[PDB]
DNA sequence: CAGGATGTATTTGCATAACAAAGGCCTGGAGACTAGGGAGTAATCCCCTTGGCGGTTAAAACGCGGGGGACAGCGCGTACGTGCGTTTAAGCGGTGCTAGAGCTGTCTACGACCAATTGAGCGGCCTGCAG
DNA sequence: CTGCAGGCCGCTCAATTGGTCGTAGACAGCTCTAGCACCGCTTAAACGCACGTACGCGCTGTCCCCCGCGTTTTAACCGCCAAGGGGATTACTCCCTAGTCTCCAGGCCTTTGTTATGCAAATACATCCTG
């Protein structure tokens, strides 16, 4: 991470891109708890950002498989399935225009 | 070698156009007047930006050299 | 008043879905069985979306109400809401 | 309107694939994604606080919630980054 | 490095101050609306020096920054 | 030159798996939604996006069911799908 | 020093239907798990309804809707009838 | 429909046996909401009591089917299944020592 | 003077569908729980009721799987259960 | 200790299968069944332990087993 | 081979962004500041958890033969697939109407909160009877 | 006979009552979005038919893996005891997070007029299933 103590924003203080201050705010709503700690949204924002990056990385690779320079819902869908762990976390999620994997069983072939 | 020839001209064309106070649309329309074949400003922009194929740049370049 | 729009789902429409799922050969009895299943699935989703709409004392069902209807089924619809 | 993460999702993508764009629909998918995960972690963290008779959710509850919700190694990387971000945040 | 002003922008700059200052307590939102219409009502001759000044600023800008390109995010 | 039975079926399986668009017709679907909705209350309306959301959910549902159904038929050493193959999958799923 | 159970209330409800029928402590344990499960679910959905409508308060109306969302068919209906009554009555003289 | 709305005990005033006053407290807690209405715990108590009665009624009948005068965990299990709607509500519940239904398939017979 | 094969098996189905008693031996079960637990942490303890709570869930789980497994074998037009019949049921269940 | 997967005897497996309506069990089932049971136990135990650890304690309670099962989409009555 | 029919890669125009300039306004975030209740620490006691012990005996392991059912292979009939031509209504674009969603501001019946008052329920013990 | 059940005492703290206070939601009223109904025209998808054979069904026979007992071996269970480690309770102490207020930095709006920028169409190779 950063080698400096200096920060301009809470997120820049954490070294994250996600809106840590907002995450803290969101945790105060939905009645999850009466009190929310300072380290909670920092920890959580890092998690959300990390997972976000993993999907996007793999989707970028899916875009490449299709020789594209652009991520579309389909590329996100393919990324999720190819990665076993994401295929559980979001395994049951329906993606608008995600399509399906091109799987045909051997018994169906010549 | 062809890439460089085209790059050099595209730079010269842009400079000439700017110097003379012309727009990209003017180049496209003037080529129409000069040669009978009209080009859009999109094509001219892409030419200056070298976003066109080699053959397209090669076919167009002579007309643009004359325009200058 | 609408009626019998279950038949608005054509054989090709059913076939195409079955094909996407990997089905090569379809029995003529499938079309009717499929419809029964679709209708129940769809009906349950609509009812919950309507129920949410009714609670709010509104008349128009929103996409978000459909999303809530799916959320409780252990499903989510990404791109339509939260 | 509602809060979204479209600006953050966009930026995260370019830190990985700087020459790759993303459609508005894909952004919508990613917005649904972030909201879903946020809710789940906060939800489980709420249970942990409730179960142990507490009124406060801290980084620890989030950590436990992450382990329960994420599988395998994915969970570990999330935990490492979370632990670090807090450490860095206060170590300033 | 910023973008050179277009015909309207060179003109609106003069009229921005000739509306903002001469007609005080007016929002920039309102000024822009009015200036848009006012420009449309100008004759070619009235627009001309601003149209050519925009050319001059564009040529001058590029001369000062030979490799300058417009790239929005 | 007619392609022998099964040539098209494999192309259609391939093609629909590859595609991302809807397979069910929009107006027929929209009407089906409403016909059902009318049994809960009169004078109900839907956002155009709500109808799309319903259709997306429905196709995704049926495709998943057909895939499980197909596996059942395969287990039974068959290619042709029978109503019972659907029922078995649903039963196991607790539906 | 112990969490409250409903065993006293469950017992009483049984006898109003089957006054000559007893019940084991294990069966009571099952019924206590049951009551807490249903309570939690309804309260949970009521929370969501309040959330969806950007509210802070849960009223009898949210409970009613929550019941319909969670319970099937006739049981949902009677639960609604009894709930509606109890409240309509509650605020009455 | 009683004429007695004077009862101090909320459960009695509501015509209920369940501890309405406690239900209020329980709804208040768990962070389900920030504010709880007056009719909320009343409505819910009626629901909880109604369902409780239905299980017990059916279980009492199950006890009789087995020629008994008592409810045991098994009799509760049988009751849940006998009522299809009740079954769904609790269709995912494992009952301690509940056992299973005597489901014999025709294909397994001589 | 043996009961013909399938006679006892059918009767045993009937009997096990009547009893509520645990079928898995308690000590063996407890030990299995512990050795598994050691993969996460050593020197761990359990309440005696926790072990029983877990066993009840385990048997209920396996029985439910066997019921679906049995249906799969029936769908295959037979009685004998194969590993495949288990796997098919699990797949459909999403396990 | 180790090797407790053999503690689930053939009769134990069979009796469960019988309760589920199974008459005939292939010899291959016993091993497949065990693999499935083991996975079920691993997921439930691990979460019960996770809850126990969160509480900063050493003994796993029945309630921790309940929560572990709760997230599998199941509930268990009579244990709290 | 030798032709027909389908699928990728590689080029083109049509909307529709983002920037320039100015400055008043929005509001979200960050930075202090105090109050006081939540969580942390250490000390104390007593439950239950673990572990070992020896004996009884129900359950498990193993052998054996019998035969019921899985399995492979064969042949016959039909319902499913494949085109072809004709008919249908789905989809597109554009028009016009208004019912209901969404936002603002008033204000008031409701619930949170507090302190005082009250008895239905908790805990333990007595005591004898039903499954 | 174990575990269920009502009766008894004496608290005792959770529930009820009755007031103050502030504001979340009820309510009316205005704006104008997008949902609904409708018409005409084009044409891709759907309907119905005739024809052929790949697949589903039922029947036969082989043999081999599972079932049902009998006999022998294993360790699961029962009752019993003692040691002590960990969980629950209590009081006491600090300091973290809600709640309030202050102030700043950035973004928003707002108009024409370039420079891209991101795609739906066109067009030229590869690839594939019968002759």
């Amino acid at each position: 991470g950063k080698a400096r103590a200096k920060a301009k924003t809470r997120s820049s203080r954490a070294g994250l891109q996600f809106p840590v201050g907002r995450v803290h705010r969101l945790l105060r709503k939905g009645n999850y708890s009466e009190r929310v700690g300072a380290g909670a949204p920092v920890y959580l924002a890092a998690v959300l950002e990390y997972l976000t990056a993993e999907i996007l990385e793999l989707a970028g690779n899916a875009a490449r498989d299709n020789k594209k320079t652009r991520i579309i819902p389909r590329h996100l869908q393919l990324a999720i399935r190819n990665d076993e762990e994401l295929n559980k976390l979001l395994g049951r999620v329906t993606i608008a225009q995600g399509g399906v994997l091109p799987n045909i069983q051997a018994v169906l072939l010549p | 070698a062809l890439q460089k020839e085209l790059e050099q001209f595209a730079k010269l064309l842009k400079q000439k156009r700017i110097t003379l106070g012309y727009t990209q649309a003017d180049v496209g329309l003037t080529l129409g007047v000069l040669f009978g074949k009209v080009f859009s400003q999109t094509t001219i922009c892409r030419f200056e930006a070298l976003q066109l194929s080699f053959k397209n740049m090669c076919k167009l370049r002579p007309l643009l050299q004359k325009w200058v | 008043v609408l009626r019998d729009n279950i038949q608005g789902i054509t054989k090709p429409a059913i076939r195409r879905l079955a094909r996407r799922g990997g089905v090569k050969r379809i029995s003529g009895l499938i079309y009717e069985e499929t419809r029964g299943v679709l209708k129940v699935f769809l009906e349950n989703v609509i009812r919950d979306a309507v129920t949410y709409t009714e609670h709010a004392k509104r008349k128009t069902v929103t996409a978000m109400d459909v999303v809530y209807a799916l959320k409780r089924q252990g499903r989510t619809l990404y791109g339509f809401g939260g | 309107r509602k809060e979204s993460y479209s600006i953050y999702v966009y930026k995260v993508l370019k830190q990985v694939h700087p020459d790759t764009g993303i459609s508005s629909k894909a952004m919508g998918i990613m917005n649904s994604f972030v909201n879903d995960i946020f809710e789940r972690i906060a939800g489980e963290a709420s249970r942990l606080a409730h179960y142990n008779k507490r009124s406060t959710i801290t980084s620890r509850e989030i950590q436990t919630a992450v382990r329960l919700l994420l599988p395998g190694e994915l969970a570990k990387h999330a935990v490492s980054e979370g632990t670090k971000a807090v450490t860095k945040y206060t170590s300033a | 490095v910023k973008r050179p002003m277009n015909a309207f922008m060179v003109w609106s700059r003069g009229q921005r101050r000739k509306m903002a200052q001469e007609n005080p307590k007016m929002h920039n939102s309102e000024i822009s609306k009015r200036l848009g219409a006012e420009w449309k009502l100008l004759s070619e001759t009235e627009k001309r020096p601003f149209i050519d000044e925009a050319k001059r600023l564009r040529a001058l800008h590029m001369k000062e920054h030979p490799d300058y390109k417009y790239r929005p995010r | 030159h007619r392609y022998r039975p099964g040539t098209v079926a494999l192309r259609e399986i391939r093609r629909y798996q590859k595609s991302t668009e809807l397979l069910i017709r929009k107006l027929p679907f929209q009407r089906l939604v409403r016909e059902i909705a009318q049994d809960f209350k009169t004078d109900l309306r839907f956002q155009s996006s709500a109808v799309m959301a319903l259709q997306e959910a429905c196709e995704a549902y049926l495709v998943g069911l057909f895939e499980d159904t197909n596996l059942c038929a395969i287990h039974a050493k068959r290619v042709t799908i029978m109503p019972k193959d659907i029922q078995l999958a649903r039963r196991i799923r607790g539906e």
